[PDB]
């Protein structure tokens, strides 16, 4: 059930904040988000396809 | 535009029970999921009907008393006070659990199971006889109040649960000083026909004794007994 | 009712079952578990060392009053090592150490009531703490709190003529003018890394190694209190309220004398 | 232990304490003057007040 | 995984990549920039002037406990000046200055917990300050803001009988009463022209004369603060708060020193 | 019409990190525009991923170890406890980031860069073990748990990444003491083969080492560590 607490009000402090955050994990592990945030270093030219090429060696 | 407040008297106290949370120093903090956890329950009432053990022949306690080869209408084979406070019932789960509340109301189960052999036979008479009449004396007397016959066969145990029979709508869990004669009544155990056996049987047998509280069974408003030391 | 208990498991029954009655049931909540622990309960009183609110924490103790607090319901202190950062302990000790001495007040740090009667082997929740200072004058009081398994040495003052509790980022709370209650509360989350807490014994050691000595489950707590102020004589009480209670795995509660007396008991 | 406590004391309190009780009585109505009964089956007679008749 | 750091980027993995194994990944949102900063932390003890309530200011401290502070979390002070309005430096003095002396504490004011964690060139925030007085008895503290690159020289009383810091349209703040719970609390906005502000080191000098001098940019403070007020005797505490903390370019922390010892550390 | 109100018993207190925020003095400041920038983060673990070096030879620091000429069994080149502690990450982001958090969950990265001369060859065996039964004390032993086998050749680099094995869905970052024999485990490297050269060539060779996040990796609950001072 609940503890004691019979305020009518709603609480001041959001949830996340009034209380911990009760997480589940699954079995089977979990797969991290793709990207944290979008800062990066980036690499270019990285391959090719285009130059003063084919005089190049084989 | 600040808005106008009257303070009250009480301004500052703080209530060991308020009906109200506090303020949060760490949020966000998500836990360790606990999620693969199991064996929770969330009322006591949900244990409360297991059995535990009666303390017999207190302080020298042991779970059982004895049946004999002799039925004396004159002698109990055991007599135990209906009140949460018995020191018959002072270690079982429903005494430890109901002196944390200030009152109950509902069934009480004594539950007896015969460990004596196969081959031995008995009948044994069980009453509970409220109050207002003093405690019986006699089997006779017993017989008078509330009682079954317990035969015994096939079947090792006998479940007895003694009626709450009151005027109040709840009683109180805990005494104040010790209750005389009162208490609630009595539950008395006691031998109808004596223990039969045949030759190369010992001639008494132990029978454990339990309690635990009924479907019926309810305890209201915590408190915390008065504090005391194990030795 | 004939009934086998062999089998570990009997049914219940109301007068109904044996004679001519009727069940007698009527509602109530206050056996909920949640209920039950959401109150405030007492774990000891604590001091603050002179002039900590300028210089560097050290532990120490007014009268087995000490200066730090673990938040857990559990034994703490050791009365031989009240001038020794407190540890959590496996025994509740006595007032005395000596026949001749008295069980009551006890003298280590503990919740005595939970102790007395948790009838579980594994809770989880969040811990409610309050302050109390014994005056009605003012008082100033500095506390740092830090999550289980942080780091516990406030020790380096590192700012000239700031407590070393008030340092970093760790949080610190601060009551203190001729204004306020004096009492400080606040509600810290649940950080052992553990999935639920050993409420009573966890049967195991702390490494590896075996160096045998059970009991009690590394980071099983609430975390470590650190207290500085201004009135090195006045004492406060930290008293505990389990918000949100879960528990898990009923077991059996602490002992009760048996009245080598009546047929009945009472109280004190 | 977990007996409801109140506590106020500060520099800036107004002192007064305030707080509303229950009713607590295992009797369904209180006796407002007497109480025509005893205390135990004994009748060890003193009649006048009902046990457990306060807040 | 085989792969080829020189390219100046590492294809991150998990278990998973080499091993039979699963991602573990689970959400948790305190590691974002602003959730971090977003808590106070001390930069160190003030004090003020005797009589400073009613008349001309002047720069003075107390133990090394001025009465002006620069809003900023770098370092400030240089105790051989404890007497003239402090300054922002670039380097932290230890306690004492010579061999047999101490480091800690700090002599300098500044936030040591940001300086020793800021992976960032450049960062951008609101400021919100705690002025706390070491006192739980009455105190009273007058205090003025002035925005980063404006008149800081509080020196002329206008007003007869009035503090000189306690002049004009510029922000004052006062707490003084018996009811009061003592601190003083507010936030200031951004003010420094510069678009964004060097958080360890600014590679420039302040003229273009190039009197070379580099490290510190000019006007990237939050203000100062002058501090007038009745308690001479007690000094109080001031605490920066980061308000929506934006960073840009990781770059380094301070250096940890090796462990000439185990193979681990601890705490202090 | 003024409101009434009950002050709570905590009235006046501060909170170094209460979630909310104080009263605004300076209103209405439009800020500099500040929109040309570039290189913005918002999340640590945005850059925890990218990998810094780890002290060997501590406390006479180098980023790098050595591969020799002789497969030794009974020698590592290394061995690295994990744990966020160890004085061998002690300047590296990950430890210095981690050093704020309480706890950690998830993959760590152990990158080796070859540095030595594109003329040799060699095979070197990189193994986590788990604890329990202490540090493995020959690639023997440490072949018994998770390894992998790093082949010199065009590629230069090598990401080992040691799982998260635990218990606990976290783990403490920080000792408090030193963590004895425990800590959670070892990585720890060897040689499979002798580094092998033509003549003309040096005999030994550089292999720089860093450490770093894995997508996996989590840290909670910000705190401080204990101060300290890089002199």
């Amino acid at each position: 059930s609940e503890g004691n607490e019979g305020v009518i009000i709603n609480n001041f402090y959001s949830n996340q904040y009034q209380n911990s955050i009760d997480l589940s994990a699954n079995a089977t592990g979990s797969d991290p988000p793709k990207t944290y945030g979008q800062f990066s270093n980036l690499l270019s030219g990285a391959v090719n396809a285009f130059s003063n090429m084919l005089p190049l060696l084989a | 535009s600040p808005i106008p407040v009257t303070i009250r008297e009480h301004a500052g106290t703080w209530y060991s029970t308020l009906p109200d949370s506090t303020v949060p120093i760490y949020g966000k903090t998500p836990v360790a999921p606990a999620n693969y956890m199991v064996g929770e329950y969330k009322d006591f009432l949900e244990i409360a009907q297991i059995p535990t053990f009666i303390g017999n022949k207190v302080p020298n306690a042991v779970p059982y008393i004895e049946a004999s080869n002799t039925a004396v209408k004159t002698q109990p084979l055991a007599v135990y006070q209906v009140t949460l406070s018995c020191s018959c019932l002072a270690n079982t789960f429903l005494a430890a659990l109901s002196r944390n509340f200030a009152q109950y109301r509902g069934s009480l189960v004594y539950t007896f199971v015969f460990t004596g052999t196969a081959m031995m036979k008995g009948k044994f008479l069980i009453a509970y006889t409220p109050p207002g009449a003093g405690k019986p004396t006699s089997r006779d007397q017993a017989m008078q109040a509330t009682y079954a016959i317990w035969d015994l066969g096939l079947n090792s145990s006998y479940s007895f649960t003694v009626p709450f029979i009151s005027p109040t709508h709840f009683r109180m869990v805990g005494t104040d000083q010790a209750n005389i004669t009162n208490v609630d009544g009595w539950v008395t155990v006691w031998q109808l026909t004596p223990l039969t056996y045949p030759p190369g049987c010992p001639t008494s047998a132990k029978i454990l004794t339990m309690v635990s509280a009924g479907k019926d069974f309810s305890l209201k408003m915590p408190i915390s007994p008065a504090p005391w030391s194990p030795q | 009712g004939v009934e086998n208990a062999e089998k570990g498991v009997t049914e219940n029954t109301d007068a109904t079952a044996d004679f001519v009655a009727q069940p007698v049931y009527l509602p109530e909540n206050q056996t909920k578990v949640a209920f039950f622990y959401d109150r405030s309960s007492p774990i000891g009183a604590f001091a603050v060392k002179s002039g900590s609110l300028e210089s560097g924490f050290a532990p120490f103790s007014n009268k087995a009053c000490p200066n730090s607090v673990i938040l857990t319901p559990g034994p703490q202190f050791d009365p031989a090592y009240d001038q020794l950062r407190p540890q959590r302990l496996t025994e509740i000790w006595g007032n005395g150490n000596e026949e001749t001495s008295e069980v009551f007040p006890l003298k280590t740090k503990q919740d005595y009531s939970f102790c007395l009667f948790s009838p579980f082997v594994y809770y989880k929740c969040d811990l409610e703490v309050t302050l109390s200072p014994h005056t009605s004058g003012a008082h100033g009081l500095l506390v740092r709190w830090c999550p289980t398994g942080t780091p516990t040495k406030p020790t380096t003052q590192v700012l000239h003529e700031v407590s070393s509790l008030s340092e970093g980022r760790t949080p610190q709370v601060y009551s203190a003018g001729p204004g306020t209650s004096n009492q400080i509360s606040f509600v810290v989350p649940y950080n052992s890394p553990l999935s639920v807490l050993p409420a009573v014994w966890y049967n195991g050691h702390k490494r590896f190694d075996n160096t045998g000595d059970l009991g009690i489950a590394p980071n099983s707590d609430f975390g470590t209190l650190f207290f500085a102020g201004t009135k090195p004589d006045i004492k406060f009480t930290v008293y505990l309220r389990y918000k949100n209670m879960r528990v898990f795995c009923p077991r059996p509660t602490v002992f009760f004398p048996w009245p080598t007396s009546g047929d009945k008991i009472d109280m004190t």
